[PDB]
């Protein structure tokens, strides 16, 4: 059960609110994940690559 | 009028092949449109040689100006409020030509504003 | 003064030829379009064919005729049956008594005279019987006084400009013919009688042009067969 | 297996630019508008219209 | 000189040139807006802005649009407009 | 019934009276109060010209003004303490602040699909030399959404499904929140009504558009000549009623040509034909000329008046400057104060521009009249700014005052409708073309009633 497409966006809580809601409404088909910092976003990318385990990047 | 409008129509119809309109009579003899229609009707009669194709229009109660083409079946006969010969055509194709008219004293409805020069 | 005279003559000849082609079913009526501008201001809404090859042919013919108009006193368009080579209708533009001055008639008066002449031509053409499709063709014949054509290629001259090339083309594009060459030879069994009709002509100050038409209007069988759409 | 798509297309087809837009048009017959990096970061900033964020995404 | 005397012909030629350029530019802008609809998914303003922000050097329409803008903003166009104003100042 | 019988029944017993022609009657005096008032909102200077930019400024100004108007009207209507059937209504600022089953209202723009018609794409593709497959780019949405610079919400319900809309229209939506991320619409709100000048045997004004004179159609010239004769009293011959038509208004599309392939000779021929008509008709009636889409004028909606040139030399007296009451050349959108009655006239590029889109949320005469009603309600004349108007220096199309009559010309059909927006009555008239369905509109200024006159062949 995976989406075959996705977007990762860094968005700290100190930024403007309702930005994740606006982005989710704008896409509304491709799931979007939001992370506090770039390091957590890279860790999530590593976790995704490990989970899917693709032969080719 | 008599013996003059007929001569003008004959000349403009046969000496030079040009359609003759009743407005041409209006501009020539300096007469009203009703009199021009009367002279067109008068010329339409007493003509043994029908070498021209008369063009007529019918004025309806709804101001529907219509060129009569079929000449056999005219719709809304009871609705016609005026009928007259619009022009005399020496040919099947009408295609009239228009130019500058010096309407010095042929106007029947003049506008309120007068022209000012310099 | 020929700068304006040649343009007016070109306009008149173009309108004349296009009207003859349209009203005699030389070409399908759908190709012809009613228009006022055909690279020049036309006197009326003359129907002009939209075929590019036909337009170029007519323009070249008109230019060739105008290039030798000094020696040409009569230009005629001949209507020829395709089934048998025979002139069934002939329309003549008389250019005799036309002033040839190189030294002020304006354009409105000239176009008024042209309108009268073309209206007379149209009135004559409308009364004529209709012509079937793909059965007729047209020819151009000029009557000259003192010229010889087809003899300018004997010098083996090499052309160096477009004007010289056009001149050498126009000098050899014509073939000598005889008067009434395409007419039937008067068989004697109810001989055909040519019919002459006179039309109005422009009489502008520099332009004095007479015009008339000819038609067989008769036959001795095998002539005008399957070309006039039967009775009507 | 890492793959460089632009080099792979360079070996395969005989194009003259081998850009993402050029390759997309010449192979997939799709025309993609190209925006400069300054334009992209200008439209990606928060407090912007939903249209610009949708455009970047 | 001679052209200036015939005001109608000169003004007609200038108007024809200007209108041709304007129509070509409008067609190019419509094409670019339709193209940018792929990203923007919008048809009003804020989509023409994004469409104008494109600088794709692989598209001939971009070159045509740049050339048309340069022609519209060129000094010759300003000269033609000034001549038109002077001619129609009567 | 033979035509000879009709001729001998009508022409034989002619009146032959009231046509002495020595002292012709004066036409009804109709005066344009804006002739020398100047201050034309749609008059633009050529020196400033268009730079191809500064459109976001107009967009922001329009958004601000319309939001202010809608907020003021919403506060007037849904004031504090107003309660709906379910519960009280609360003012919500942000569009995404709607979280609960409580009545509320908000102000924001409207989002729609608005795809281009396939014929438009085919037309623009063939004249671009490198245009992509725009149909493939389009490759939709049938739902209306509200945008308020803080998010977008889905709008659902039968109320909003029965109203035409265009992207960018700022309105105030009231309703409840649905189960999903959708907003139910129970009432809608529009900008606060604009002031209208007080209204007011006067006369009648003739409206004609789409003459479309060219060098290939000779029937248009014949129809124009018949119209000129009718307006002068030669055809109708009822000099009492014809004299009531004080002024004639030409609403655009006087000449039809293709800019891509046209020379000055053919355009000059058509313009000389038009000038001959004007010279023959000006001595009897006053004519106002309006630029059209295919007329020799700029492609942007605020078209500047016709140049003093491009007219025959016989019109020099009329173009002397002092006599502007007989011949007047005005901009494409123009407010006519005809004998105290304000008339807003446009050659129809705005309505012809909204109709070139495919909007899967809402071509008929009733549809066009509803679109004109929406244009009046939204208080702007050009809802599709990118398609209608070019770069505007320093927006005249945002209405500041409501006219008595709204005229949109060059339309496929003729139709009229009286509307009441905020207690103000506006009469909307759709003027058809004269080249096809050669119909004229007679507008009575005293009673604001429009009657039609048709000319055949
Ligand atoms: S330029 Fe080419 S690519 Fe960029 S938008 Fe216009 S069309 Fe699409």
């Amino acid at each position: 059960d995976i989406a075959y497409e996705g977007i990762m966006i860094v968005h700290k809580a100190s930024e403007d609110s309702t930005f994740p809601t606006k982005i989710q409404h704008c896409i509304n088909e491709i799931p979007v994940m939001f992370y506090e910092s770039e390091f957590e976003m890279f860790e999530a990318l590593t976790d995704l690559v490990l989970l899917l385990d693709p032969d080719i990047l | 009028m008599d013996q003059k409008a007929s001569y003008f129509i004959n000349e403009k119809l046969f000496t030079e092949v040009k359609p003759v309109l009743f407005t041409d009579l209006i501009h020539h003899l300096k007469i009203g449109p009703s009199m021009a229609k009367k002279l067109m009707f008068d010329y339409y009669k007493q003509t043994t040689n029908a070498k021209y194709n008369c063009v007529v229009i019918c004025c309806y109660k709804d101001q529907t100006i219509k060129i009569i083409h079929d000449l056999s079946n005219i719709p809304q006969q009871d609705s016609i409020i005026d009928c007259f010969i619009y022009a005399f055509n020496p040919m099947d194709s009408f295609i009239p030509y228009y130019d500058i008219i010096d309407q010095k004293d042929c106007l029947t409805i003049k506008n309120s504003y007068e022209l000012k020069v310099s | 003064m020929n700068r304006w005279v040649e343009k007016w003559l070109r306009v008149y000849l173009k309108c004349y030829i296009n009207l003859i082609l349209f009203y005699r079913n030389v070409y399908p009526p759908q190709s012809f379009d009613y228009t006022t501008y055909q690279s020049f201001n036309l006197p009326q809404f003359v129907p002009i064919n939209r075929h590019p090859a036909l337009i170029d042919y007519i323009e070249e013919l008109i230019l060739d005729v105008l290039s030798k108009l000094t020696h040409v006193y009569r230009f005629s368009i001949c209507i020829i049956n395709k089934k048998n080579d025979l002139c069934i209708e002939k329309y003549v533009l008389d250019f005799s008594e036309l002033q040839h001055v190189d030294k002020i008639i304006t354009e409105t008066e000239v176009f008024d005279e042209f309108r009268s002449s073309l209206n007379s031509l149209i009135m004559h053409l409308e009364k004529l019987p209709k012509v079937n499709d793909d059965t007729i063709t047209f020819e151009a014949v000029i009557n000259a006084i003192e010229l010889e054509l087809g003899h300018k290629l004997d010098r083996n001259r090499r052309v160096d400009s477009l004007e010289e090339k056009a001149e050498i083309e126009r000098d050899s594009n014509w073939v000598k013919c005889q008067e009434d060459e395409n007419l039937p030879d008067n068989n004697g069994f109810q001989p055909p009688k040519i019919k002459l009709t006179s039309l109005v002509g422009s009489d502008v100050g520099p332009l004095i042009i007479h015009q008339f038409s000819e038609k067989l209007i008769s036959g001795d069988d095998k002539i005008l067969n399957g070309v006039y759409s039967q009775y009507e | 297996h890492m793959i460089n798509i632009w080099r792979a297309l360079r070996s395969d087809v005989n194009l003259t630019q081998y850009t993402i837009e050029s390759a997309a048009f010449n192979i997939l017959h799709k025309r993609l508008p190209h925006f400069s990096f300054e334009s992209l970061t200008n439209m990606w900033n928060a407090k912007k219209s939903t249209t610009e964020l949708k455009t970047v995404l | 000189d001679d052209c200036l005397e015939k005001r109608s012909t000169t003004t007609l030629s200038f108007l024809i040139k200007k209108l041709k350029r304007q129509k070509e530019y409008q067609t190019l802008k419509t094409v670019c807006r339709t193209c940018s609809y792929r990203y923007t998914s919008d048809a009003g303003i804020e989509n023409d802005h994004i469409a104008s922000k494109c600088n794709s050097y692989d598209c001939p329409v971009f070159y045509s649009r740049v050339k048309a803008e340069r022609y519209l903003r060129d000094n010759q166009s300003v000269q033609r407009e000034e001549a038109l104003i002077s001619l129609n100042d009567w | 019934l033979h035509m000879d019988a009709l001729l001998t029944k009508f022409n034989e017993d002619r009146s032959l009276q009231d046509e002495n022609l020595s002292q012709p009657r004066t036409r009804v005096r109709i005066v344009d109060d804006n002739l020398y008032n100047k201050s034309n909102p749609f008059q633009l200077c050529y020196k400033k010209r268009d730079y191809g930019s500064q459109y976001y400024h107009i967009y922001q100004y329009r958004l601000k003004t319309f939001r202010e108007r809608v907020l003021k009207e919403c506060d007037k209507r849904w004031d504090a303490g107003f309660t709906l059937n379910g519960q009280l209504v609360l003012k919500k600022d942000k569009v995404l602040d709607i979280q609960g089953n409580q009545p509320c209202w908000c102000v924001g723009s409207i989002y729609c699909e608005m795809k281009y018609k396939p014929n438009v794409l085919d037309e623009v593709i063939n004249d671009t030399y490198g245009a992509p497959d725009l149909t493939k780019s389009y490759t939709g949405s049938d739902e209306i959404m509200l945008e308020d610079e803080s998010g977008r919400v889905l709008l659902v319900g039968d109320f909003i499904r029965s109203t035409p809309f265009i992207t960018g229209v700022v309105v105030g939506i009231l309703g409840m929140e649905a189960e999903a991320g959708t907003f139910q619409v129970l009432d809608i709100c529009y900008p606060t009504p604009l002031p209208q000048n007080p209204f007011p045997t006067r006369g009648k004004i003739a409206l004609v558009s789409g003459l479309n004179l060219n060098n290939t159609s000779p029937d248009r010239l014949l129809r124009l000549e018949i119209l000129r004769e009718f307006l002068m009293g030669r055809i109708n011959n009822k000099i009492d009623d014809i004299s009531l038509i004080g002024r004639l208004l030409i609403c655009g599309n006087s000449v039809d040509f293709d800019i891509k392939s046209v020379n000055k000779d053919e355009l000059m021929i058509s313009l000389t034909e038009f000038s001959k008509f004007l010279h023959n008709i000006l001595p009897s009636i006053s004519v106002d000329i309006m630029p059209g889409t295919n007329d020799p004028s700029d492609k942007s909606l605020p078209q500047q008046p016709f140049h003093k040139s491009l007219f025959d030399k016989s019109l020099e007296s009329y173009f002397n400057g002092s006599n502007k009451e007989i011949l007047n050349l005005v901009t494409n959108p123009y407010e006519f104060s005809y004998n105290g009655v304000d008339v807003l006239a446009v050659s129809g590029k705005n309505i012809n521009d909204i109709c070139k889109y495919v909007i899967p949320s809402n071509d008929d005469i009733e549809h066009r009249l509803d679109l004109m009603e929406c244009t009046m309600k939204w208080q702007n004349i050009a809802p599709t700014a990118p398609d209608t108007l070019w770069c505007y220096p320093y927006d005249p199309f945002v209405l500041d005052k409501w006219p008595h009559v709204y005229i949109v010309a060059n339309q496929p059909y003729f139709g009229t409708r009286v509307v009441e927006i905020g207690g103000k009555n506006i009469k909307i008239i759709s003027v058809p073309e004269f080249s096809s369905t050669g119909m004229i509109i007679l507008l009575d200024l005293e009673t604001l009633e429009a009657e039609t006159v048709k000319i055949d062949i």
